[PDB]
């Protein structure tokens, strides 16, 4: 509040104006990065209320309907484990926003495969969408069809290693 | 990477200070729903599409391409036979058409 | 007000239906990308002196 620095202060000139629009600049493109990875959808994809995905279980990964923020449990777990003229501004899109296109993005590859990134959602079952992965990898449509309850089994179990490991892990 | 869509081609076009693409890309429209099985099963065998997916319009079943509904007759040339019908979830009972069987009934 | 983050759409999951395309659409798009600026070179003893 000294007047007299002020004073002083404009003699250099707009060296003050050049920061704060260099930290505008630094602020605005924060929003635009989490704009950029986020809202890369512009319809938001809900998953049917019954969860039949032919035995694979995305319960860690779906949003919980007991929680007011409705994250996921995984998502719930990393919000956990993450703790003078300065003024902090609040990012353009909220968490719950954030949290929301990540919910789209999951009903969208779960219901419809890589088909809602490059135009209109189509439907699919899961098992086929899994089996069309298998064809992109060069592993035949059969091998996923025969052992589809083994590898169901397989995913639940890795989704819940991965679980274990983020809570166990400083 | 190469615009919205599924990608086919690109264009470069000079701008002051930068480049600008055209990015030529292929978008699907007009979508159908179909019912859908995994393999059909005949003659105790499990068939699975070589590059399609079966449908099925309501009473019949068909196999066709997965990004353009062209229908086409199920037959041995574009479905391959691996195990039985015991072991896919899902297999529905259709018959398979065979090309080789005109000629030796005729 | 607050945002809408985009247009809802429910897909119709189910396990024995798919969609398939019946059309096709040829779309241009335009990607704008900087390559080069404007090349400047200060003389300092000038610029600071003259
Ligand atoms: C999907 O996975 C979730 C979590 O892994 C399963 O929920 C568990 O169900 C058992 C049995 O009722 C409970 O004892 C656990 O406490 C549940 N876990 C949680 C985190 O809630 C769920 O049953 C699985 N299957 C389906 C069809 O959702
Ligand atoms: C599903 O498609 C098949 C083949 O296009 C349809 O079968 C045809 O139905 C018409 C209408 O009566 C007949 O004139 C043709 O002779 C049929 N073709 C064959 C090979 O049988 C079938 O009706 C369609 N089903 C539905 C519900 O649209
Ligand atoms: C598809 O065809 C198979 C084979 O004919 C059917 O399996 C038969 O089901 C009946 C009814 O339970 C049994 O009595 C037979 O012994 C079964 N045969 C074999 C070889 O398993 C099957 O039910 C048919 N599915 C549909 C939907 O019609
Ligand atoms: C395929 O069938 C589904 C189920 O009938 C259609 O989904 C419905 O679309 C209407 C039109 O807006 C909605 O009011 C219903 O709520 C939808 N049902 C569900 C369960 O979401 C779907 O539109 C059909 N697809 C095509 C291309 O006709
Ligand atoms: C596929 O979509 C194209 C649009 O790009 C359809 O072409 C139009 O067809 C109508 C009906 O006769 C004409 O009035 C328009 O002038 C056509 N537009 C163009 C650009 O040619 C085409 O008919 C559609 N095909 C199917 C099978 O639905
Ligand atoms: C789909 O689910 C129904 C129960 O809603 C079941 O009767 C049917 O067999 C299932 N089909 C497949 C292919 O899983």
């Amino acid at each position: 509040d000294s007047t007299e620095c002020s004073n002083l202060l404009l003699q250099y000139g707009s060296f003050c104006t050049q920061l704060n629009r260099a930290l505008t600049g630094i602020a605005v493109e924060q929003d635009k990065n989490t704009q950029e990875v986020f809202a890369q959808v512009k319809q938001i994809y809900k998953t049917p209320p019954i969860k039949d995905f032919g035995g694979f279980n995305f319960s860690q990964i779906l949003p919980d309907p007991s929680k007011p923020s409705k994250r996921s449990p995984i998502e719930d777990l990393l919000f956990n484990k993450v703790t003078n003229g300065l003024t902090v501004l609040p990012p353009l899109l909220t968490d719950e926003m954030i949290a929301q296109y990540t919910s789209a993005l999951l009903a969208g590859t779960i219901t419809s495969g890589w088909t809602f990134g490059a135009g209109p959602a189509l439907q699919i079952p899961f098992p086929m969408q899994m089996a069309y992965r298998f064809n992109g990898i060069g592993v035949t449509q059969n091998v996923l069809y025969e052992n589809q309850k083994l590898i169901a089994n397989q995913f639940n179990s890795a989704i819940g290693k991965i679980q274990d490991s983020l809570s166990s892990t400083p | 990477f190469c615009g919205k869509g599924y990608h086919l081609m690109s264009f470069p076009q000079s701008a002051p200070h930068g480049v600008v693409f055209l990015h030529v890309t292929y978008v699907p429209a007009q979508e159908k729903n179909f019912t859908t099985a995994p393999a059909i099963c005949h003659d105790g065998k499990a068939h699975f599409p070589r590059e399609g997916v079966f449908v099925s319009n309501g009473t019949h079943w068909f196999v066709t391409q997965r990004n353009f509904y062209e229908p086409q007759i199920i037959t041995t040339d574009n479905t391959f036979v691996s195990g039985n019908c015991d072991v896919v979830i899902g297999i529905v009972n259709n018959t398979v058409y065979d090309p080789l069987q005109p000629e030796l009934d005729s | 007000y607050t945002m809408s983050l985009g247009a809802e759409n429910s897909v119709a999951y189910s396990n024995n239906s798919i969609a398939i395309p019946t059309n096709f659409t040829i779309s241009v798009t335009t990607e704008i990308l900087p390559v080069s600026m404007t090349k400047t070179s200060v003389d300092c003893t000038m610029y600071i002196c003259g």
